[PDB]
């Protein structure tokens, strides 16, 4: 049987929370395509006492004017391919945020943030970003970073010198980042621009396609319900779907989808046996080949950036291979990479894949223990007075972030 | 109640017939192309995947099994002689979705 | 275990490596064919036209026509159209004298010498 | 013009480089063996085999005369200890008559 | 002087695709301008009139595409058709 | 104001071969509609390009058969009046110096 | 099958209003191909109008366009 979501959150609490301890109290901002998870620092305890705002990241204005509905309940989003560019929606996601958020006492920002951003980002969009952060709320200082990083930051043993391959699986886009020394070489570092969304949307296409009857009566809701649950990745593709050939086992390993209710009743309230396209959702970032766009997926992009290294240098790289990211929470993921990193390795060579306590929210929680442990590092963040000394584009160059080149944005 | 209400426009459609919230996605990256980039210097574009040189597979369109033909009528694939009969038996709507889905020469 | 592409070849296109198509029919089904360039040239040794049902070793490339099927016969083995699957997946025994093996392997080829006796 | 030849062999179990002198690659240009087919040898005996072309590339042409076997599932590098008999008379005939080698 | 103007030097150019040792006659060559030109007009036509009738002011390429449907008898209107949604699609792109 | 030299035609850029700008300008200035689209006159160059290939490929096998290596107007007679389609597509049009297609009926035949 | 739903006396009838005296009995049969065929055309003209119109509903004046076309014109049904 399916299930349902739920609705009307009552984030909400005073004017604003200061527990005993330090003047500065941050906040965690952790953007994202799907949702956004937001909280406050809450300095003084590692463990997340209370994250809060897990809302997916939709908004949609009144047509007429009557109110914004922009937290849980057409739908619009303010991002494009895992970059934001919705000026005025992106405001008002922002504000519904900051006043669920807890304004102290009246108009301006709390303490500096560390919402994160994509992976690379276009050296016009950060600048709006920037603008409509400042200008619109006057935050005293921002710092930057990648939710990716963050959370291998978060799940690595301590704060130090580490390189390794991360795998970052999201909503539009696909990342495979080589991390040298704590610093990241966005140089050889590819991207694919297939997602959960994609996949989610080929699923609904397939059952579309094969129920003609009721295509209304499963909806995005109902698919994505069912490709996080009833769907695994595939130790080798062919030959599991080879194994699932046979009529005497292919039905003993069925899952049955009981639409709504009120032939024997079980045409347009049918049961929408699935036992292939359960697999077909998942490998589609593994196979691009299963859509019309053609590209080198997960297994051969890791592969053409892995042989443009010395053989020095790969060993302890791949000793730390990680896999973060959304669509890094099917079962049987981390069998399957270490499968095809065997493949590919040498004949006695050794590697080690990890995969992330909570894969999805570790991002938050390690952009959360990088702010509390650089509240006074003045070289880090951007300050206020930086943004008019500075062209628009400037970044920190630390950590578990991108890369900056020497260049100015003309613009009048 | 709000943290400012001097909001001003960063580049909207107001005075223009532009697009209302912001420039295209590919317009923001044609614009950015536009920078002196050096040889050398990251960017959004060298980010992409390269094209990948190991052939691709060919798959059942309604079953998802292992293909090993396909059907001059329809251009399609299948596995058995079930699954043609099944082929035959769907009118052309459903072919052509299943052709739109893995983008092919037919729109 | 053996692959055999057994079936009626309906049309076959050459162009001008070389570019190949065909479509095979059975009386069950239909397939296109894109070749290679091996079977451009064992397609071309051996003059395969409209109507013929024909047989075809997948591991080696070796045409096997049987006949003609009735329905191209307007305008010498009459055949008719094959059944069940193009591809079929054929099990094969064999067995070998045990002579037949010393003999195979007295000369470069020793089987000649199997028939006339010369062993 | 020509020292030796570079050949990268891989298996479902990882893979290795290997050096070859003209001769072996003499050896393995009369077995027609091109870029991506399972090849065996022995280093012994210097001998080469070609097991058929791997199956990823089965999709490669509709119809291809070659024969496809899927990538083998075992050690590229692999050592035994053998032991090996041979009688006087088998070095007489051996040596007595000029060797077919053919 | 005067652009007269013709494709007479446009499907001679198209010959050499089909005969490239074929040679056409000044008489054979004002057939083919009068067979192409009476075409465009015709097939301009409809779609002009559809536009009309469907209350519109642009002749875009489905009111042209339907054009051709409505006016070539049989095969030649879907192969047509299959011509000029290739040559769009590589035009857009 | 600096632009490109020698710039590219829009037929190449369609891979066809009548002039699509020209084509365009007859459509701007026939007066059709006061506004001509986009890939209308691609469209229509591709489908003329269809029907024009059609037909010298019809009158050229027709002309090989008379062992000449020119068409003349008895060739493309010949070509249209053979096949159904392009018959029935030419029903009223007159081929100048073309000729009639020779048949005979049954009755009138000897014996 | 639903041609048959064109009757022999119905036959009879359209032939008494051209003006004969006699019908031979295996007219009929040829006749409905006829009515079958002629039929054919303005149908194909009729939906596709329809469809240009993003609708899925024969309306009254697509048929009078498509017979416009066909080189019959009608008045009396928005002509
Ligand atoms: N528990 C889960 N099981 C399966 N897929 C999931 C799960 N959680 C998220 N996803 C997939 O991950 C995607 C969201 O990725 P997200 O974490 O938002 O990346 P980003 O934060 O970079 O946008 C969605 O498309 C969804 O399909």
């Amino acid at each position: 049987p399916f299930r349902d979501a739920r609705a009307a959150p009552d984030p909400v609490l005073e004017a604003g929370p200061v527990a005993h301890g330090p003047l500065p109290v941050p906040l965690v901002l952790d953007n994202g395509s799907f949702q956004v998870r937001a909280g406050w620092a809450c300095p003084g305890q590692d463990p997340g006492p209370e994250p809060r705002l897990q809302f997916r990241a939709v908004c949609a204005r009144g047509r007429g004017g009557a109110r914004g509905a922009s937290g849980p309940q057409m739908l619009r989003s303010p991002f494009d391919r895992n970059v934001p560019v919705n000026l005025e929606l992106q405001e008002l996601l922002l504000d519904y945020s900051f006043q669920h958020l807890g304004v102290s006492s009246q108009g301006c920002v709390d303490h500096p943030i560390v919402l994160t951003e994509a992976v690379c980002n276009p050296l016009y969009s950060r600048q709006m970003m920037s603008e409509l952060l400042f200008e619109c709320y006057g935050i005293p200082k921002v710092a930057y970073g990648i939710d990716s990083l963050f959370s291998f930051y978060h799940n690595k043993p301590k704060n130090s010198m580490c390189s390794g391959l991360i795998i970052s699986s999201g909503y539009q886009c696909t990342h495979v980042l080589p991390i040298l020394e704590g610093r990241l070489d966005a140089k050889n570092c590819k991207r694919i621009n297939l997602g959960g969304s994609q996949a989610a949307g080929y699923l609904q296409r397939l059952l579309q396609l094969k129920y003609p009857g009721h295509l209304a009566a499963i909806t995005l809701s109902r698919m994505e319900e069912i490709l996080h649950e009833h769907s695994y990745i595939a130790e080798d593709y062919v030959e599991e779907l080879h194994k699932w050939r046979c009529p005497d086992y292919y039905e003993n390993n069925v899952h049955k989808m009981q639409l709504p209710f009120s032939v024997f009743n079980l045409a347009a309230y049918h049961q929408l046996f699935v036992g292939t396209e359960r697999i077909r959702a998942p490998e589609i970032i593994f196979q691009p080949s299963l859509i019309g766009e053609e590209q080198a997926g997960i297994a051969e992009t890791l592969q053409y950036i892995l042989d443009r290294y010395p053989k020095d240098i790969q060993e302890m790289l791949v000793q730390n291979v990680f896999l973060t990211g959304g669509n890094t929470m099917y079962p049987g993921m981390k069998a399957r990479m270490e499968k095809e990193l065997l493949e590919m390795r040498p004949f006695r060579s050794s590697f080690q894949v990890q995969l992330a306590s909570n894969p999805v929210l570790d991002a938050w929680y390690g952009a959360r223990d990088w702010a509390l442990n650089h509240l006074d590092d003045n070289e880090v963040w951007i300050t206020r007075k930086e943004y008019e000394e500075k062209g628009g584009e400037y970044l920190k160059e630390h950590c578990a972030s991108n890369i900056y080149v020497p260049i100015r944005l003309p613009k009048q | 109640k709000d943290p400012n209400f001097v909001h001003s426009g960063h580049g909207g459609a107001v005075a223009g017939k532009k697009n209302r919230t912001w420039k295209n996605l590919k317009q923001i990256l044609a614009s950015e192309r536009a920078l002196p980039w050096q040889l050398n210097d990251p960017n959004y574009f060298s980010i992409d995947a390269p094209p990948s040189f190991k052939p691709a597979k060919k798959y059942s369109d309604v079953s998802g099994l292992l293909a090993n033909y396909t059907d001059p009528q329809s251009k399609l694939r299948f596995s058995t002689i079930e699954e043609f009969s099944y082929i035959r038996r769907l009118p052309s709507d459903v072919v052509t979705g299943y052709l739109a889905l893995r983008k092919a020469t037919s729109i | 275990e053996t692959e055999i592409i057994e079936g009626e070849v309906v049309e076959i296109q050459i162009d001008r490596s070389k570019v190949g198509k065909l479509t095979l029919k059975t009386t069950e089904m239909e397939t296109i064919y894109d070749l290679g360039t091996k079977m451009i040239e064992s397609l071309t040794k051996d003059k395969v036209q409209a109507g013929d049902v024909i047989t075809i070793d997948k591991a080696t490339g070796k045409i096997s026509k049987l006949g003609r099927s009735f329905t191209r016969a307007r305008d010498t083995k009459f055949v008719q159209c094959p059944d069940g699957e193009l591809q079929k997946r054929k099990e094969v025994v064999h067995t070998v004298s045990l002579h037949e093996i010393d003999v195979i392997n007295s000369r470069t080829q020793g089987f000649l010498a199997l028939f006339s006796g010369d062993t | 013009t020509i020292s030796h030849v570079i050949i990268g062999l891989k298996t479902a179990k990882g893979t290795k480089q290997l050096k070859l002198d003209p001769s072996i690659f003499e050896s393995l240009q009369k077995e027609r063996v091109e870029a991506g087919d399972v090849i065996y040898i022995e280093a012994n005996s210097g001998a080469v085999k070609r097991q058929g072309r791997c199956d990823t590339y089965a999709t490669e042409f509709d119809l291809e005369a070659e024969e496809y076997v899927p990538l083998p599932k075992g050690d590229v590098h692999k050592k035994k200890e053998i032991i090996q008999d041979v009688t006087l008379h088998d070095l007489d005939v051996a040596n007595a008559r000029p060797q077919g080698g053919q | 002087r005067s652009r007269k103007e013709s494709y007479s030097i446009y499907v001679y150019k198209v010959l050499k695709q089909v005969h490239p040792d074929t040679g056409i006659s000044s008489k054979a060559m004002g057939i083919m301008n009068s067979f192409v030109n009476d075409i465009f007009e015709r097939i301009a036509g409809e779609a002009s009139r559809l536009a009309h009738y469907n209350k519109r002011s642009t002749i875009t390429s489905r009111e042209i595409q339907t054009a051709v449907r409505l006016l070539l008898p049989g095969e030649l209107a879907k192969h047509a058709v299959s011509e000029g949604t290739k040559a769009v699609t590589k035009y857009t792109s | 104001g600096k632009a490109r030299a020698k710039a590219k035609t829009r037929s190449s850029r369609a891979g066809l071969q009548f002039p699509v700008g020209r084509v365009h300008r007859l459509l701007r200035k026939g007066n059709y509609s006061e506004r001509v689209g986009a890939g209308a006159p691609v469209y229509l160059a591709a489908v003329l390009e269809y029907l024009t290939a059609e037909i010298l490929e019809l009158a050229g096998n027709a002309a090989r058969d008379n062992k000449k290596t020119r068409i003349i107007p008895r060739h493309l007679q010949l070509a249209i009046r053979n096949d159904e389609e392009l018959n029935k597509l030419l029903g009223r049009v007159t081929i100048a110096q073309g000729g009639v297609l020779p048949n005979i009926q049954a009755v009138l035949l000897p014996k | 099958d639903n041609i048959q739903g064109i009757t022999k006396p119905a036959i009879r009838r359209l032939a008494r209003r051209g003006g004969v005296k006699r019908i031979s009995g295996l007219i009929y049969e040829e006749t409905r191909g006829v009515l079958k065929v002629f039929l054919e055309n303005v149908i194909r003209d009729a939906v596709t109008y329809t469809e240009h119109a993003k609708r899925k509903t024969v309306t009254a004046m697509d048929v009078v366009y498509a017979l416009k076309r066909q080189g019959r014109t009608l008045y009396g049904f928005g002509g």
